[PDB]
């Protein structure tokens, strides 16, 4: 699920 | 991403990594250890 | 912080 | 008088994936009423 | 009297914007169309009116 918006690993 | 760029993106934290991998950890402690009056926090990046 | 509750810097 | 719907691009690849996923009867979607309410109304006579 | 409507969106202390994302939403500081290769790898022009 990488849809996040990764700051340096996936997840807010 | 766009690998042609991601090196000079990651070199300045264009789109690399946040600040707590690149920073060496002896200076993520000390900055987590004296956040509360000498904050460096803003001195530093964290792209998105 | 710390455990003898708050501070800052004698922990490195 | 005109009805008016806004849309997100939702990838299709994902899109996809949402309904045969979101569709199951065990990911249905359950709301509540805020007011959670009981409504009645009871007259009363003048100067009772 | 018979009446004839008017109106404005008078909004001060604010630029447009247009974000240069897909959905045009807000997804972080370097956009989702700001690597996508067609536009970052290549070059373009750009004519607005």
């Amino acid at each position: 699920r990488p849809f996040m918006g990764t700051w340096n690993e996936i997840g807010t | 991403a766009t690998p042609s760029m991601m090196p000079q993106w990651s070199y300045m934290h264009i789109a690399g990594q946040d600040a707590s991998e690149y920073l060496s950890p002896g200076l993520v402690q000390f900055a987590r250890a004296t956040d509360t009056y000498f904050s460096l926090g803003n001195k530093f990046r964290n792209p998105t | 912080s710390l455990a003898p509750r708050h501070g800052s810097r004698p922990f490195m | 008088i005109n009805l008016y719907a806004n849309f997100f691009p939702m990838a299709h690849n994902t899109a996809s994936t949402l309904e045969a996923m979101l569709r199951n009867d065990t990911n249905d979607q359950s709301f509540n009423d805020y007011l959670c309410a009981a409504n009645m109304l009871y007259p009363i006579p003048s100067n009772a | 009297v018979p009446s004839l409507t008017q109106k404005k969106f008078l909004c001060d202390r604010t630029m447009w914007r247009i974000p240069f994302s897909s959905n045009f939403m807000s997804m972080g500081a370097l956009t989702d169309l700001g690597q996508n290769m067609l536009y970052a790898n290549s070059a373009h022009a750009l004519d607005m009116t």
